[PDB]
């Protein structure tokens, strides 16, 4: 399920989700780097684990420390 | 019918959150500017950074269960 | 003395931290009497007070008296949990009040741990404090 | 089966476990069928000829491959800015991009950057040219092949040795101090003096001038007529360049106590210096025992001739309990051997003495790392020798009421003690870092909890580093020990207060927590392997383990249930919190360093403090160039690296296998896959000779335990040098 | 400067006297 | 996971036309994007009475509320 | 791969040797040596 | 093949020779105990080692030893 | 010779695999008083005769969790099963109850195997033993 749920939030933030443009193109969160990072455990783990938890790790200060905490907590 | 009354319980609890501390009324008139929030937290011990500015004048964790989403679907 | 690091109020750094330094409760004062009570510490380059316990007396804030009211109050649980122990093992069911407590006989040696070190000095001479070697149970030598 | 020959308890096995077994217990010598002692000391005398000559071997190829494939006098014109090449590569899966990528350091063909140190030390000692490489290879090559005939010889009849010689101590022990520690020290600084020196004074001291050229204007005659001051007329100043002879002096030994200014290693005349001091007296303690003649001590009586009221028989028959115990010399040796290891690695980052290593960050790292590495390694074998000594070699009669069986009598409060003050330890470091971790998250890093390092600050004071106004002993100018002449001061006052050393670095809260997390790994270690060593002979659950051995599964579910319970689980258990503790030491080391090396030591002074901080500035951060060295847009320099850190992820995951599921499951499912086999048409006509069975429940603690170290120490090994040489190197 | 060809040729003929001596150790250890 | 391991060393060794990838051999999910196409044809033809497919996730276009994107045809 | 090195030829022939024969080799005959059911 | 061994403490309430799942123990006639019975272990062949003698043994530090040690196709359980 | 009719049963995986034809096969033997199934210890169930049963396992432990089985789970309880081990070469062994008394039952004839005539804790120390080949326990 971690594998699961792995697939859902790369493939979503890279191919799905993000702004449209008012004329009509959408840039993505990630910006469809699923196509070839996801194909490697090294693009699993820089572009996904190690770029997406900079949020994660630079959330103290913040109101989304909290999510720092529990992230050191678990660990 | 234990489990029942519990279940009954943490729903009640959810639906008594998202009228007392909560921000339904001013996320159901503008929807895309205020995030969902229904969980207030005292300030103590600094934890009140947590109370984040959600929208509208609230200070609240973002909540994302999507409560405010099926409310609305029900009216 | 400390010349690696400076008092607070002389430490800039302190002084553009401690202008704005967040209220933690609802008094709006909160952040300006956390900045009047840590201007009499010692800061560091960074502007945070740093805590000496070296054992120098105008440090005994730092170490001295929180370390001994400390110990005062860790004898007290110790010494009430001692107590209780040492009071219910003359019973029928000793593990029957270790696991449903008894409550009155608990509460008479709750308040009855302000004079502990005198106990405790009065046990170590009396001998019930310190049992022999012999007499515990030890595993094969 | 036949195999193994030397049980045929195993050799009877008709499952895959003989084999496996057959593996396990080659070296254990002693266990072998048909072993007496005369012959278990033969056969291990002839395995460290084998072992010696294959030492020589990896250095005869070390050699080969600087000269060979290697860029040495290249390196030797420039060694600031030109990188070591270990060996060339040939590896025919490399692609164009691989292949473009390794090519560096100046090469045509694809390399491997060195970062041994191996280049600074044959620098330091006037190698300059590789084809004496290349001599020196051959010369090694054999010399391995002497090593390798004497072990062979020594095995032969007339010339296999008796039982005496080999527990003569005295006569040993005064020969490796002498002939082996003494005269190979005062060999080295006869090397030091007549190549090493004269080589940092530019000039050519080959074999082909070796008898015609004095080191000194003033030859050996001062030495024996009267005061060797004259070998102290004139040091390098302070403007020489290495291997030239500018700003060179004449003087061999001298002392001025640190560092030469442009290759910031230690003073080669004073490590000379300091080496024929130590020859001296290692020549001295080399005469402290008996001979055929008689005027020295024999051990047994020093050891029967020290007691003391309350110690019961003091050290009476501890002789005849080392000499008749392999595992106690064992044990002693290993915990002598760690120490000192974590002493080289201790000093040399602090006090470099190889030309230029200062500057190769990457190269220092690694030494460090490896050196801490082996010494945990070899300070967990002690422990665990001396365990075996307790079930197999340990004699509670011979040993009545000496230091030993006095041990084993308090073994409870040792244990309990240990406990005690490992708990002290880790409740207060976990809770002043989390603490600080905590009103860092609520925006309030000024709530903090910092005790600065007082005592370490105060011990770097009271040795010549004055940044801390406590102006006691040699930080006050006014003090006894300050006002003696002693001409190593100075230098080293300049040493340690100029701040472009890691020469008694400066200390924060951030050092002092993270102290006591070492101090806790370290009790902790230490408590996991006493408590196994003290209860290897039995306990209250299992009072007769000695008739169990060393290394058993369990003594069943009876009893409430007894995993783990048998020593060797108990060096099994404290791996894991060795590998933490030298885990946190190198975490620590490594970012201190990356602080100081790039000068922004503010990062470590105000992040160490709380744990977030060592999980963003340091993990997160310094993985960046590591995990790209290879990505969807190329490769370069650094994606071996990074598929060797991938590669010790997946190993230490696959020791979590082991580590968690246990054994009958596996068994029951190889059962069914020795049913699919015996049942399938054209396969049923291959059969196993060896009955497949699951790993056995200390196999596979053993195995779980080797993929978690392997991926640990590649893991690690992997991120050091990557991010080292990708921010520096 | 560099080594030659026939350097590292002689060089493995030297290295079989040592394969040889280890050959006849392990074999002499084996029994 | 071995096709992973594949890509990888692949990778690592400069040899990306080796890998399994859109852009070297492919792996294409000519299954499940038969049933896609299926279910981009089914609204007319084989669900005559349906207007829009079942998800725009099979094929179609991309929901465009507020700034944000809801939901596109994920390849 | 190539190399400026002396005998370039000889990495050309040992890697396989070192990485194909000498292992199979090994592993032959060691396969042959542990399944020799000949005395004990 | 494994070995199980009888102490002198055995006072022959026969639950180790219950408790074998592989008929290794019997129970012979003796003197030291007043059940006047003890255990013995004919056929130590057939033990697996799995230890149910020793968890069924109720004197204190079990009269009943089971010592791992050869491993044959008995004693390893092996159907195959 | 062995005699028994087999249980009657559908087949299954868990039984007889090479071992039983190349080293060694159990049997167990019953003699039942009405038809009515039992649990197979290789997997399902089985239907055992009236009269006598001869049934063919893998080892010595399955026929001895049979015959636990056989004297616990049937109201009249089967009290005479045979329990042997049969070789490839034809040779039947007889195996349990190896004297015809369950050996939870003392019986005279019986010599004590296995037996110390020390206590636990008296078992002399390794050090003593050292290159003998022989454990504490075997002295
Ligand atoms: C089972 C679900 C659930 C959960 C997780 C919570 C959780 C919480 N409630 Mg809550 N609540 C629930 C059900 C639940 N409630 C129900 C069913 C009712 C109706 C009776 C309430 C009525 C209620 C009130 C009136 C208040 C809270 C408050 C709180 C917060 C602090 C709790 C506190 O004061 O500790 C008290 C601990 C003990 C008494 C012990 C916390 C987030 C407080 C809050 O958010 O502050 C603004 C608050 O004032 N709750
Ligand atoms: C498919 C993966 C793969 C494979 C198979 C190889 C294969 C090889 N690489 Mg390689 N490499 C790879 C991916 C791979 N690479 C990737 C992705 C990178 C990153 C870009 C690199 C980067 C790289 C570098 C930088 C170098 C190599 C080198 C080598 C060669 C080492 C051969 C050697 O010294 O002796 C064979 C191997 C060993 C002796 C290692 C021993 C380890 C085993 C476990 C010991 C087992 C001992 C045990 C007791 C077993 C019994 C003994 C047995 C004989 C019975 C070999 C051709 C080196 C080279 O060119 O050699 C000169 C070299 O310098 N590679
Ligand atoms: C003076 C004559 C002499 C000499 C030189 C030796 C030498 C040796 N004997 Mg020996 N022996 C002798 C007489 C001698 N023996 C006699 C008379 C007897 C009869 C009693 C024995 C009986 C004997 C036995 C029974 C055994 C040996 C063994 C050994 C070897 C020890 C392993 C080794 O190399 O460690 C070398 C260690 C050092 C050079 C230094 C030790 C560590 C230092 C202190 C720290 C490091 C120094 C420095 C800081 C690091 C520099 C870094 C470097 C990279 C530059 C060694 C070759 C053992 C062996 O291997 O068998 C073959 C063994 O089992 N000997
Ligand atoms: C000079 C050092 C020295 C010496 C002489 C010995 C000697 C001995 N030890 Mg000892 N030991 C040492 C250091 C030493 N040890 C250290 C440092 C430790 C701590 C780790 C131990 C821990 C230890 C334990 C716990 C035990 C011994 C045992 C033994 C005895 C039998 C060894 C045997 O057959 O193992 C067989 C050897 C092996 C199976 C080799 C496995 C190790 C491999 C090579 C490492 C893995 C490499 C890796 C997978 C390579 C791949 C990497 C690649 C993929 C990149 C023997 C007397 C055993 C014994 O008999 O005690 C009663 C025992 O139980 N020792
Ligand atoms: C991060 C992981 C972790 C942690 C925290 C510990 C913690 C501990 N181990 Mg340890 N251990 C670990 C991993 C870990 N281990 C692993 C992977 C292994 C390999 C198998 C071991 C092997 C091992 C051995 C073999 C031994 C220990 C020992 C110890 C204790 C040493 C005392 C100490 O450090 O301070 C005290 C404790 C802590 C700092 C941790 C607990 C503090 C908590 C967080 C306080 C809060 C508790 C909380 C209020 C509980 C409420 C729960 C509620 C939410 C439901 C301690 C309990 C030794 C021991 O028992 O010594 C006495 C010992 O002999 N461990
Ligand atoms: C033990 C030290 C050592 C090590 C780690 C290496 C490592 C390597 N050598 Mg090398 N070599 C060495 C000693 C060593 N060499 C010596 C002493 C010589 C003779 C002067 C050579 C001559 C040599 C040549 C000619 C070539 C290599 C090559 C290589 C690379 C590929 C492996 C190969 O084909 O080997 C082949 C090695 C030989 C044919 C010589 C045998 C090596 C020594 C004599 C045996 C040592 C055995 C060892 C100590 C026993 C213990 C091992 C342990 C597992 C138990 C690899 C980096 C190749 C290369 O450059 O690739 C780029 C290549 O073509 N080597
Ligand atoms: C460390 C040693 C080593 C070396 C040198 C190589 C080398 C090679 N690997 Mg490889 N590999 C290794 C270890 C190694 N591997 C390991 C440890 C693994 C994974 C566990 C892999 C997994 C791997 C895969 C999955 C594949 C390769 C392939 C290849 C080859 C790519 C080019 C080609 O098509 O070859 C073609 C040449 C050969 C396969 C061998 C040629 C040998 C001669 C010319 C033929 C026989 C000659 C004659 C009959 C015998 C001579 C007798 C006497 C003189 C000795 C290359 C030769 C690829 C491959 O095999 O392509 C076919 C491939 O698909 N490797
Ligand atoms: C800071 C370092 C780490 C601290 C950890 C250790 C804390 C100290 C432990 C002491 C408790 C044990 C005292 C022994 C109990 C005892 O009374 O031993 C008896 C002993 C007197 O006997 P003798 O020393 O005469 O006997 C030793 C030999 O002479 C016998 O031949 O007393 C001492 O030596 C006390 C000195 C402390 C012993 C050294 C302590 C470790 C220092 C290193
Ligand atoms: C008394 C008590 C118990 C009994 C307790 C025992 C058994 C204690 C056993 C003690 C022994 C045997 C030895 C004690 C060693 C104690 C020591 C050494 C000192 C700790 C250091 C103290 C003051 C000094 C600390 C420095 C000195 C100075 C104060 C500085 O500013 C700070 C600093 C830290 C440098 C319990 C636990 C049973 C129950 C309790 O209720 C009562
Ligand atoms: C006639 C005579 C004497 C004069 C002798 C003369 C004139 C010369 C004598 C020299 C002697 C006696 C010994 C020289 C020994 C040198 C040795 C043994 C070298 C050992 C090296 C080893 C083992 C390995 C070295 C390594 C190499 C190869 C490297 O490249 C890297 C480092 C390292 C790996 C260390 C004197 C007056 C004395 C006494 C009276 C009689
Ligand atoms: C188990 C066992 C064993 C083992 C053990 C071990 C392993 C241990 C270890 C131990 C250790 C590991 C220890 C260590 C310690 C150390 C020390 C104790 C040191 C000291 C030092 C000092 C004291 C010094 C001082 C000084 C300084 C600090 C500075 C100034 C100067 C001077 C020099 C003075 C044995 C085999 C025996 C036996 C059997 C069992
Ligand atoms: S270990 Fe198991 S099989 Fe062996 S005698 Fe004890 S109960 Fe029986
Ligand atoms: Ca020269
Ligand atoms: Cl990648």
């Amino acid at each position: 399920l971690s594998i699961v749920i792995f697939h859902f939030s790369w493939k979503m933030q890279s191919d799905v989700w993000g702004t449209v443009s008012p004329d009509g193109s959408v840039t993505h969160v990630t910006l469809g780097n699923f196509a070839q990072s996801a194909i490697t455990i090294n693009g699993w783990l820089r572009d996904f684990l190690w770029a997406q938890a900079a949020n994660v790790i630079n959330s103290y200060g913040s109101a989304l420390s909290a999510y720092g905490i529990m992230f050191l907590a678990g660990h | 019918f234990g489990h029942l009354a519990v279940v009954f319980v943490w729903l009640s609890g959810m639906y008594f959150h998202g009228a007392k501390f909560s921000n339904y009324e001013g996320w159901l008139a503008d929807p895309t500017h205020i995030k969902p929030s229904a969980q207030v937290v005292w300030p103590i011990v600094g934890q009140g950074i947590l109370n984040g500015d959600v929208g509208g004048g609230f200070h609240g964790i973002q909540i994302t269960s999507g409560l405010f989403y099926l409310w609305r679907a029900s009216g | 003395d400390f010349a690696n690091l400076t008092p607070c109020s002389e430490n800039p750094a302190y002084l553009a931290k401690s202008k704005n330094f967040l209220n933690t409760t609802n008094d709006p004062n909160s952040g300006k009497i956390r900045a009047e009570r840590y201007a009499s510490a010692l800061c560091g380059p960074e502007g945070y007070p740093h805590l000496i316990v070296d054992g120098r007396f105008t440090h005994a804030g730092d170490f001295l008296i929180p370390s001994i009211l400390f110990l005062y109050i860790a004898g007290w649980i110790g010494w009430v949990g001692r107590s209780y122990l040492i009071e219910i093992r003359e019973s029928k069911n000793p593990e029957m009040q270790e696991v449903v407590i008894n409550v009155p006989l608990a509460i008479k040696k709750m308040l009855g741990g302000f004079l502990w070190p005198l106990a405790a000095v009065g046990e170590y001479t009396s001998g019930k404090l310190v049992m022999k070697d012999s007499e515990i149970p030890t595993s094969p030598r | 089966t036949k195999f193994p020959k030397f049980s045929q308890d195993l050799a009877q096995d008709p499952t895959t476990r003989r084999i496996w077994y057959g593996i396990a217990t080659a070296h254990d010598f002693e266990t072998h069928d048909g072993m007496t002692e005369e012959n278990l000391y033969q056969k291990i005398f002839a395995s460290h000829f084998g072992h010696i000559a294959i030492i020589f071997l990896w250095t005869s190829g070390t050699l080969f491959h600087v000269a060979w494939q290697g860029n040495f006098e290249q390196w030797i014109k420039d060694p600031l800015n030109i990188r070591p090449i270990a060996h060339a590569i040939w590896d025919p899966h490399f692609g164009e991009g691989a292949v473009n990528a390794f090519t560096q350091a100046g090469a045509s063909n694809p390399v491997n950057i060195a970062y041994s140190g191996v280049y600074h030390w044959f620098y330091t000692i006037g190698m300059t040219t590789n084809q004496e490489l290349y001599s020196g290879a051959v010369f090694l090559l054999v010399l391995a092949s002497l090593f390798l005939f004497a072990g062979w010889l020594h095995l032969q009849p007339k010339f296999r040795p008796s039982l005496a010689w080999f527990k003569n101590a005295e006569s040993r022990l005064n020969h490796h101090l002498a002939g082996l520690f003494g005269v190979s020290s005062l060999a080295w600084a006869g090397h030091l003096v007549h190549v090493a020196i004269p080589e940092a004074r530019g000039q050519h001291v080959g074999w082909d001038n070796f008898l015609s050229t004095p080191p000194h204007p003033a030859g050996l005659m001062p030495f024996f007529t009267g005061n060797w001051g004259v070998y102290a007329a004139d040091p390098d100043t302070a403007g020489h360049i290495f291997g030239t002879s500018e700003g060179a002096g004449t003087a061999i030994l001298t002392f001025l106590g640190g560092f030469h200014p442009q290759t910031e290693s230690l003073w080669l005349t004073d490590i000379a210096h300091h080496h024929l001091a130590i020859a001296v007296i290692f020549i001295i303690a080399g005469h402290m025992y008996r001979t055929n003649w008689g005027i020295g001590h024999s051990i047994k009586e020093i050891l029967n001739a020290h007691k003391g009221p309350l110690t019961g028989a003091g050290h009476t028959n501890l002789y005849d309990t080392i000499n008749n115990s392999l595992h106690f010399q064992l044990g002693l040796a290993l915990a002598s051997l760690g120490v000192i290891t974590s002493l080289v690695a201790q000093h040399m980052y602090s006090l470099p003495s190889y030309a230029f290593i200062a500057q190769d960050h990457t190269t220092q790292a690694a030494l460090y790392t490896h050196h801490q590495y082996i010494a945990g390694f070899l300070m967990v074998g002690a422990f665990a020798h001396g365990a075996i000594f307790f079930v197999r070699d340990y004699d509670p009669v011979a040993n009545k009421d000496n230091v030993l069986a006095r041990m084993l009598e308090h073994k409870e409060a040792l244990i309990s003690h240990l406990s005690w003050v490992s708990l002290f330890l880790g409740f207060h470091t976990l809770g002043l870092y989390v603490h600080n971790d905590v009103v860092v998250a609520f925006g309030t890093p000024e709530k903090q909890i910092l005790i600065e390092p007082v005592f370490a600050q105060w011990i770097q004071a009271t040795s010549g580093k004055a940044l801390y106004g406590f102006d006691v002993l040699l930080s006050n100018p006014d003090s006894i020990a300050s006002t003696t002449g002693a001409a190593w001061l100075p230098g080293w006052l300049d040493a340690i207060n100029s701040g472009t050393n890691s020469l008694f670095l400066t200390i924060g809260p951030g050092d002092f927590l993270v102290h006591h997390a070492i101090a806790l790994g370290l009790h902790t270690t230490a408590l996991i392997l006493i408590k196994g060593a003290l209860d290897a002979r039995g306990s209250k659950l299992m009072p007769d383990k000695k008739d169990f051995g060393y290394s058993f599964p369990c003594d069943g579910p009876g009893r409430g249930g007894t995993c783990d319970i048998s020593a060797w689980d108990a060096f099994y258990l404290a791996m894991f919190w060795m590998l933490n503790t030298l885990g946190w030491l190198t975490f620590y080391w490594h970012w201190k360093h990356l602080g100081v090396w790039s000068g922004n030591v503010a990062q470590f002074n105000e992040n160490s403090t709380y744990l977030m901080g060592w999980f963003r500035d340091y993990l997160w951060a310094n993985s960046a160039q590591l995990i790209n060295g290879y990505n969807p847009y190329g490769v370069n320099n650094l994606s071996v690296w990074a598929w060797m850190f991938l590669f010790g992820h997946l190993v230490w995951a696959t020791g979590f296998m082991f580590l968690i599921s246990w054994r009958g499951y596996w068994q029951e499912l190889i059962e069914t896959i020795v049913w699919a086999h015996e049942r399938t048409p054209l396969a049923n006509l291959v059969r196993w000779k060896d009955k497949p069975v699951a790993l056995s429940i200390v196999q596979a603690r053993l195995v779980g335990l080797a993929h978690f170290t392997v991926g640990y120490v590649l893991t690690y090994a992997a991120f050091l040098i990557a991010s080292t040489a990708g921010k520096f190197g | 400067m560099a080594l030659s060809d026939t350097q590292i040729l002689a060089a493995l003929v030297v290295a079989l006297l040592p394969a040889f001596l280890a050959f006849r150790l392990s074999t002499e250890l084996y029994k | 996971f071995g096709l992973y391991i594949h890509n990888d060393t692949m990778r690592a060794l400069g040899r990306p036309q080796d890998m399994f990838s859109d852009t070297a051999i492919q792996l294409q999910p000519i299954f499940a994007q038969w049933v896609q196409h299926l279910h981009t044809l089914a609204p007319g033809a084989t669900a005559p009475n349906a207007l829009a497919t079942a998800s725009y996730a099979f094929g179609g276009e991309t929901i465009a509320v507020a700034g944000k994107v809801a939901m596109m045809p994920i390849t | 791969m190539d190399g400026s090195y002396a005998a370039s030829y000889l990495p050309w022939i040992l890697i396989p040797m070192v990485g194909w024969l000498f292992p199979a080799v090994t592993m032959g005959l060691l396969f042959i040596h542990i399944e020799s059911e000949g005395e004990g | 093949s494994h070995s199980v061994k009888i102490y002198d403490t055995c006072i022959g309430c026969t639950q180790c020779v219950r408790a074998c799942p592989l008929d290794v123990l019997e129970m012979v006639p003796w003197d030291g105990c007043k059940a006047a019975q003890i255990a013995s272990s004919p056929r130590t062949e057939d033990c697996v080692g799995c230890k149910r003698c020793e968890t069924a043994c109720p004197t204190d530090f079990l009269s009943i030893r089971v010592y791992l040690g050869a491993e044959t196709t008995r004693s390893m359980g092996l159907a195959y | 010779e062995l005699s028994g009719q087999p249980p009657k049963f559908g087949g299954s995986t868990g039984g007889l695999l090479s071992k039983a034809n190349r080293e060694e096969k159990y049997a167990i033997t019953w003699t039942s008083a009405s038809e009515q199934v039992f649990e197979m210890p290789t997997g399902g169930a089985a239907i055992m005769n009236e009269g006598e049963n001869l049934l063919y396992l893998a080892r010595k432990e399955q026929c001895l969790a049979l015959g636990t089985q056989l004297r616990t789970k049937f109201k009249p309880k089967i009290q005479d099963y045979k329990i042997y081990r049969v070789y490839p070469s034809g040779e039947v062994q007889y195996l349990h109850p190896a004297d015809g008394v369950f050996p939870e039952k003392v019986n005279e004839g019986r010599e004590a195997q296995g037996t110390k005539t020390r206590r636990i804790g008296q078992n002399p120390e390794p050090v003593t033993i050292k290159f003998s080949g022989k454990a504490p326990y075997e002295v």
